[PDB]
């Protein structure tokens, strides 16, 4: 009686959403078709799949997932591929016209005709669930489609349901590796959407993933497919504590009650380790002592934000593998002593340590090497001002000559919205560095 | 390395110096003939040819490591029939000395003592008794399973169709232990220490 | 041993040939209308019923 | 004993090699295979699609042209994509538009006219023999594909 | 889904469609007879983008062919792939424009607009979700420049939202084909800039220079020339028809290419295009693709892109390739020539990836970018215009069909204003 | 979630195992297999090394087959 | 990594380049067709130092051959090993040099240098980490020293860091190869001093002298003389290609041979070279290698070195040999000829080791020394130049393309200035 529903919007989410299900798919003993293999006939035990699936009364398990999009090309791929029989056939809402990176388009004109269906579909699933613990939303902010509907969806999700928690895995554009040219304009407008609407947001910028892939995995020709695999793992460990045994467990609720110092500042950076290719992965000791250190290593911060340029507020780290409680104590104490990694003045204790037992699983044909000790950290640091500052400057240069301002005004978005949107971004800064001053 | 001219010799000339050197340092159970028999399990057809991967690891198992450049250096001059596969027969044709006549006389004189019937073939048991007797004093003249129990001291050699130890092979199986040992006296001393028979 | 079968390139092992029957040069380079254009030898198929 | 020779291994030039021939598509055996899915479970081109659920959108070939009688969207699509046609070379004209000079584009729906009548019958798109009322097809007791057979 | 109907006018317009259809039918395996022969599943997934359906299993291209003289449209029915078109749809006149704009624009061609629009009205309504009109014609022909321009004006007012595309070929300075070229070319863009959402000028001068310098082809022919555009034209829409990593429709490209309302002219090119003498000394790798795709000699417009600074551009990578090396090369391209990328708009390259490559090749690139260098074409045409007008030569033919010299002055004034306003941003600084 | 396993290596014992445990004379915490368990996992880690590498190598050749086939 | 692009100009630039590309082909065991047939990995693991890649594993030498006339370009192609260079790499005009710098620096070469800078620009960007450039051309030729010089000036201003190397062949008056040689040669040096990082000069007379005395052969042809220079080029760049005891890249040789920026001229040579009637009983050991190396008559510069004092010199030995005997010999030389070594730079000899000898032999070495003896080469040219200028004979040709009389006067001082400044350190004492 503990379940979480996933809400996906945008092409970036769809691809990342598509991959994230296989990791769950192969982790619960469920083949693609949707029922247990015929080889194992011992009746039925487990019940662990109840966290992310619902019993249909006969055989196949239907994922509690909902997909949205305004352009059908990406969605058509899933419904025609080998995963055809798994997803609920009617909750893959599909559009007929695309936003075309017009944050206004999906938020004022077209999304209105799709906001209705999604809300109706989601409310139905919530009825089936009994102990709904929270939602998960994946999206990319570099495209309007995700920014628009995703912004609208969260605004509605914080009113009807009330006290249910929400998690947000957004994707802001990389510092200088950019795919679009108008992302800075709609990137800022998106910020006000989840600034006061989402309980927890996760920074998962792109360019870092490339950095991790090249230096660790030893691949010189990576593609989007391998980029997803790392992210899906991050989802694996965060929720891994809900569907396996543990001598010290942490529910989805016990992250935003410890990792958010104040109501405003609730963005925490996410990092993962170890990431070592099979060609050398097991050809180093892989002891617990070294694994934790790489968690705080500057280079493996999965977000392109320099953490040493700010203080660490509070960190809750998830351990999954074969950790004995002495291992956690011995390693954790060392990090505190370090003079290269410091903690804010008024946060003496800033570690929330959890232990999980089920080992990480390796997908066939993958790069990650199946190890017996891994660590996941979701930490909030004041350094996040770097990413926000950069997105601030890029906005100023273009708006000065009123470049591109026309379309977001001619789609039905009042030109005045920009004036208020910019202030909050400036306002967000002054409280980010106010809390960083020692008493 | 720049094997345009006699370089095939120079690279081969040096490499044999290292390999023969390594066995001498070990000098123990590691024997050249082990490698001779080893490769059969890799051939799979008894044609004497093995791919690049098979040859390298097999030499790795014995305990001899070389530079990457050499392995292709070994490949070229032993790829006689231009197949891309090295011939272990020739490779085993080398690293097998002819033998100095100081050992041969020590070999043949010892053979003369063993074969008191001048037939030229050795029954396995007779060699077995002398080897074990030199190790114990009260070993008693009789036992229950002398044949099988004392035979495992032997059969590291091989017999002919008749079953006796032929003159040709017996000399063969003492020289092959001549690569792990590089001292002439100590090679001699082994014989009388293991045989209790010393004449030179 | 492995003796080479012909002399390798070296300072004086070529010092053939300059005393040949006839020396003719074919213009492989021609300049027209400010664009480079050259001959099409060494790429010629022969024929076929394909 | 001889001069210096250029060619090592005596590699004859491709110029004189036997002939061009039919191995052009040695690469386009896996060329038309998506990578958005694919490389997740399989490595060769996705096999032809035999079933579609509601919401598939793009152009099932048989739906729009000929008005099919009412039925479940799953069933109607199955008949069109599971039958022959939509394949096979009736005239052998190549895609590259080269077999065009081989063919004639002649239609067997002609005769003559003038001095009486000039209408002429219609082309081969015409139903016949299958003339049979609606209640004939829809109603029968069991002589159909069993709705819940699914051999195990 | 989200398909686009095709309307092409003028002889140059008819010819371009003559091969653009032949190629596009090749990509989907639609034989000239009209029966299906495709191989994979893709060749029948999203074919609605350009093809409609009818009984008989044969596929009808949804093109509209409009010429003011019967000769061109009669020819298209004779060559290969000359049977897919709807014979019913052809609309043709009786006299001929005589390479005079007004004659085919104001008196007769307008008189013919009664039916041509009627067929178009029916065509657009037929499609479930119309995505735009891609129009191809020549500015060197009086009727094509007029009938094409007259058709656009009526169409735009009828569909204020649906996107609009144009393929215009402007006469180059050296290789001219018409003596009256300066007049019609200058006075027709005025009709295009106000109503044409998008434009991609093509310079006949560029083709020949590329033909001799790129293809090393001894005897080019207009059959070949029509091919280069035909392939490239498919580039802008190719990713719309097939599944891919990052779908990019025609709308999105317009979204990231035009800074302000009044600059909607782009210059494009195609690569790789390797001549037959050297295909076997080069190497096909992603970095090799881009070094030819932003270089001057491969562009389709005779204006050198290095005489000015780019504003923004998008590259539609085609084929199966992975992005990481794509991003590095692109960021490498922009950050190595800071003098050629305006300094007030960071991250000034767009990226798109589609999986299906053109039959027989794995990778290629189609480029679309509005570069300030384009002013050279508009500037040069404007100058030659001033030479003729000052003496009122060739004026009587035009003045005899309603329009007088008053509109000429207005067009020149607007033509100059766009020319100047274009260069205001080039020297602008932050 | 629940807590069934005291440690990742051993389960809670059957009642017949804890004969005493009334006084602190048995603690089961010293492993007494620590030498054994570490020895076992050593070779086990090796198999996953070998499997992935050999699988990884094979995909390379097929990868070389593609580009070369293109040649 | 750290690859270098060879760009040559002129008949001497071409011919010299032609053999040099042939010789380097054989060391790595590359057949004319371009397919690989090597034996040991030592010939590939660093093969990227000079070569690009392509589909089918076929290597294409990254060459840029430039000339103002077709005649020299035509010849090299028709010979063996001429199929390696690709077509697009070539660049040429249609007028001719006419043994005139003026035709080579102001009017003709300018109108074609744009492309070469375009072609050369492609190689530098493509390679991972450019290590430098090397230049081969003749000062006695109009375009050779004339046009190739322009490429140097343009290239220098485009990359402030990359190393620059140039093989030069000055015309000795003894072999008066051109009566117009004196003006171009004096003109050429002015450009070479200010820009080229390193300069290597060779006198034709020695090559003929070397052929007749050491080799002792019957009928040399320009093929043979081009052969000795080719290997010499292999010596300097050899160390970076093969593994060895001590690494010595190109920049290291400069770092320890040019005491001041104004004195960067060296004299090179090759050894051993023995006649068929002289090789029968010549020993093969280090002592014989160094004995010939520092010999006066074997050096490839007309100015006999021993008339001056050695500033700095380096030795690049190749092939296996004990490091001791190379070290001991160098100590031996720096003592038995004390008067021949400068005083304020003790231990002024460089040595290096490489582990692969050229095919067919056992020990070889390439020598490079900056000796004050070079003042003879300028002095003979310098005195020569002044003689025929006071009458301004032949002056009208150069003044026919815009050159001003001041330039010739200017060039006289700098070359005169260097001569005075070069010999001042000879008499300096500590
Ligand atoms: N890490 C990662 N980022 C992605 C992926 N797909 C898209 N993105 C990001 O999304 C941005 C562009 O928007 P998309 O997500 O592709 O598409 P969209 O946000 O739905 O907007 P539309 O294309 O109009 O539907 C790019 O800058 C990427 O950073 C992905 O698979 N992985
Ligand atoms: N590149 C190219 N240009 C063409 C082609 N056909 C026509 N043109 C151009 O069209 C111009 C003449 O067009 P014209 O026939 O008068 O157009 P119309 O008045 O609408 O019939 C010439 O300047 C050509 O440059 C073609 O097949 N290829
Ligand atoms: N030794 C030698 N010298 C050459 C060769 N080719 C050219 N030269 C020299 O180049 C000079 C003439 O060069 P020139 O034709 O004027 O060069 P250009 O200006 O590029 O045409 C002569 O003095 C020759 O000594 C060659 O193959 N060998
Ligand atoms: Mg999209």
């Amino acid at each position: 009686m503990r379940e979480v529903i996933s809400i996906h919007v945008g092409q970036g989410g769809i691809q990342v959403g598509n991959a994230c299900w296989e990791l769950f798919c192969l982790e619960h003993g469920i083949q693609p078709d949707g029922q247990m293999p015929s080889d194992k006939t011992i009746g039925g035990g487990d019940d662990a799949f109840n966290t992310f699936f619902s019993e249909t009364g006969a055989g196949k398990h239907v994922p509690r997932a909902v997909f949205l999009d305004l352009e059908p090309t990406v969605i058509d791929e899933v419904r025609t591929g080998t995963y055809r029989q798994l997803f609920h056939p009617e909750q893959l809402i599909s559009g007929k016209e695309d936003a075309a990176n017009n944050f206004a388009r999906g938020h004022y004109t077209i999304g209105k005709e799709i906001v209705d269906l999604c809300l109706d579909r989601i409310r139905k699933l919530a009825d089936n669930c009994t102990g709904l613990q929270g939602f998960l939303v994946f999206n990319s902010v570099g495209g309007g489609t995700g920014s628009g509907l995703g912004s609208l969806l969260l605004e509605r999700l914080s009113v009807d349901y009330g006290k249910k928690s929400k998690l947000g895995f957004t994707i802001y554009p990389s510092p200088q590796v950019s795919t679009a040219v108008v992302e800075p304009y709609n990137s800022i407008l998106s910020t006000h959407s989840l600034l006061e609407h989402t309980d927890v947001a996760v920074m998962l910028d792109n360019e870092a993933i490339y950095d991790i892939c090249r230096r660790n995995l030893d691949i010189e020709r990576p593609t989007y497919t391998n980029l997803n695999r790392l992210i899906a793992q991050v989802i694996s460990s965060l929720t891994a504590s809900l569907r396996f045994d543990g001598a010290l467990n942490v529910d989805i609720t016990e992250f935003q009650t410890n990792l958010v110092p104040y109501p405003r500042i609730h963005f925490m950076l996410s990092s993962y380790a170890p990431i070592i290719s099979a060609e050398k992965a097991y050809h180093e000791q892989l002891s617990v002592a070294e694994i934790t250190n790489s968690a705080f290593e500057p280079a493996n911060m999965m977000a392109k934000c320099d953490p040493r340029h700010g203080k660490y507020m509070a960190c809750s780290m998830m351990y999954r593998g074969d950790v004995v409680p002495k291992d956690v104590n011995a390693s954790i104490a060392t990090i505190k002593t370090k003079r290269t990694i410091q903690f804010v003045d008024w946060c003496p204790t800033g570690f929330k340590v959890g232990i999980n037992y089920q080992p990480p699983t390796v997908v066939p044909g993958g790069d990650l090497a199946k190890v017996m000790r891994a660590v996941c950290m979701i930490s909030n640091s004041t350094a996040i001002a770097e990413v926000f500052s950069r997105l601030d400057h890029k906005f100023d240069l273009m708006y000065a000559k009123r470049a591109f301002v026309h379309w977001y005004v001619g789609e039905g978005m009042e030109e005045g919205e920009f004036s208020e949107a910019r202030e909050d971004l400036a306002a967000l800064e002054k409280d980010y560095e106010e809390v960083g001053i020692e008493t | 390395m720049s094997l345009y001219g006699v370089g095939l010799n120079v690279q081969v000339d040096r490499i044999k110096t290292e390999f023969r050197l390594y066995v001498s340092k070990q000098k123990g159970g590691l024997n050249v003939r082990n490698l001779r028999r080893i490769f059969e399990q890799l051939d799979y057809q008894q044609n004497g040819q093995l791919n690049l991967d098979d040859f390298k690891a097999g030499l790795n198992k014995f305990g001899f490591f070389l530079k990457n450049v050499d392995y292709q250096c070994l490949l070229k001059y032993f790829d006689v029939e231009q197949n891309g596969n090295v011939n272990y027969l020739a490779f085993l044709s080398c690293i097998s000395q002819t033998l100095n006549q100081r050992r041969a006389n020590f070999v043949l004189k010892v053979f003369d003592s063993i074969d008191s019937e001048q037939k030229g073939a050795v029954h396995p048991f007779s060699l077995a008794e002398r080897l074990e007797v030199v190790k114990n004093k009260d070993y008693q003249i009789g036992s229950k399973t002398r044949e099988q129990l004392v035979g495992e001291y032997v059969a590291q050699f091989h017999k002919n169709q008749d079953g006796l130890i032929t003159r040709d092979e017996f000399v063969s199986y003492y020289e092959d232990l001549g690569l792990g040992i590089s001292s002439d006296q100590h090679f001699i001393e082994i014989l009388q220490t293991q045989w209790g028979i010393k004449e030179d | 041993y492995n003796l080479p079968k012909t002399v390798p390139l070296l300072p004086g092992h070529c010092f053939p040939d300059h005393l040949k029957e006839s020396h003719h040069k074919t213009q492989q380079f021609t300049l027209v209308n400010n664009v480079h254009c050259e001959k099409t030898n060494y790429i010629e198929e022969k024929n076929d019923p394909y | 004993q001889y001069a210096y020779d250029f060619n090592p291994a005596k590699t004859q030039s491709l110029q004189s090699r036997p002939i061009e021939h039919n191995k052009f598509s040695a690469w386009t055996g896996d060329q038309l295979y998506r990578t958005s899915y694919g490389t997740h479970w399989t490595s060769k081109p996705q096999e032809p699609k035999t079933h579609v659920p509601p919401g598939y959108a793009g152009y099932i070939p048989g739906l729009k042209p000929n008005n099919h009688y009412g039925a479940s969207y799953g069933e109607i699509a199955k008949n069109c994509l599971s039958n022959p046609k939509v394949a096979q070379n009736p005239f052998k004209l190549a895609s590259t538009g080269f077999n065009y000079q081989r063919h004639d584009f002649r239609d067997p729906s002609l005769t003559a006219t003038t001095h009486k009548f000039g209408a002429q019958t219609l082309l081969k798109n015409h139903p016949s023999i299958d003339q049979k009322s609606n209640q004939w097809q829809s109603q029968t007791h069991d002589s159909f594909r069993n709705p819940l057979h699914k051999p195990n | 889904m989200r398909e686009i109907v095709h309307i092409q006018g003028g002889q140059c317009g008819n010819q371009i469609g003559a091969k653009f259809w032949e190629v596009i039918s090749d990509e989907h395996g639609i034989d000239p007879t009209g029966t299906y022969h495709g191989d994979s599943d893709l060749q029948l997934e999203r074919i609605n983008v350009y093809y409609n359906e009818a009984t008989g299993g044969r596929y009808v291209p949804r093109a509209i062919l409009m010429d003011l003289e019967p000769g061109t449209m009669d020819s298209v029915r004779a060559g290969p792939f000359g049977q897919l078109f709807r014979p019913d749809n052809f609309v043709f006149g009786q006299t001929g424009a005589g390479n005079n704009w007004a004659k085919g624009h104001y008196t007769e061609g307008a008189e013919l607009i009664d039916s041509v629009l009627d067929v178009v009205r029916k065509e657009a309504e037929g499609c479930d979700c119309l995505q735009g009109f891609q129009i191809t014609h020549s500015l060197g022909g009086g009727t094509g420049s007029g009938m094409g321009t007259l058709l656009i004006s009526k169409v735009r007012e009828e569909y204020p939202d649906r996107i609009m595309e144009t393929f215009s070929v402007v006469p180059s300075p050296k290789v001219s084909d018409t003596v009256v070229e300066p007049y019609n070319a200058t006075l027709s863009v005025h009709q295009l800039v106000e109503n044409a959402d998008e434009c991609m000028v093509i310079d006949n001068e560029a083709l020949y220079d590329i033909c001799f310098r790129t293809l090393k082809l001894t005897t080019p022919t207009y059959g070949d020339l029509n091919h280069l555009v035909s392939a490239a034209m498919s580039g802008v829409t190719c990713c719309l028809r097939f599944p891919g990593q990052l779908n990019s429709d025609l709308r999105k490209l317009a979204v990231n290419l035009i800074p302000f309302p009044r600059l909607h002219f782009f210059m494009i090119g195609f690569a790789p295009l390797t001549s037959r003498g050297s295909q076997q000394y080069r190497a096909l790798t992603v970095p090799e693709l881009t070094q030819q795709m932003f270089d001057a000699k491969n562009m389709m417009c005779a204006a050198d892109p290095r005489h000015g600074r780019y504003l923004t551009a998008s590259a539609l990578f085609r084929g199966r390739m992975s992005t990481k090396e794509v991003d590095e090369q692109m960021l490498n391209v922009q950050n190595k020539n800071s003098s050629y990328f305006v300094e007030w708009i960071p991250n000034n390259i767009k990226s798109s990836i589609c999986d299906i490559p053109p039959k027989g090749l794995k990778m290629a690139v189609t480029f679309v970018g509005n570069s300030t260098a384009i002013q050279e074409m508009f500037k040069r045409v404007a100058e030659q215009f001033t030479a003729m007008f000052r003496r009122k030569a060739f004026l009587h033919w035009y003045t005899g069909e309603g329009m007088d010299e008053m509109e000429f002055t207005e067009a020149e004034s607007n033509m100059n204003d766009l020319v100047s306003e274009y260069q205001q941003y080039q020297d602008a600084t932050a | 979630m629940k807590r069934v396993k005291e440690s990742y290596f051993r389960e809670h014992p059957h009642w017949s195992d804890i004969n005493g445990c009334s006084g602190a004379k048995e603690f089961e915490g010293e492993d007494l297999a620590y030498d054994a368990r570490i020895k076992y996992q050593k070779e086990t880690q090796k198999q996953w090394i070998e499997q992935q590498i050999r699988e990884k190598k094979m995909r390379e050749e097929a990868e070389r087959n593609e580009e070369r086939a293109y040649a």
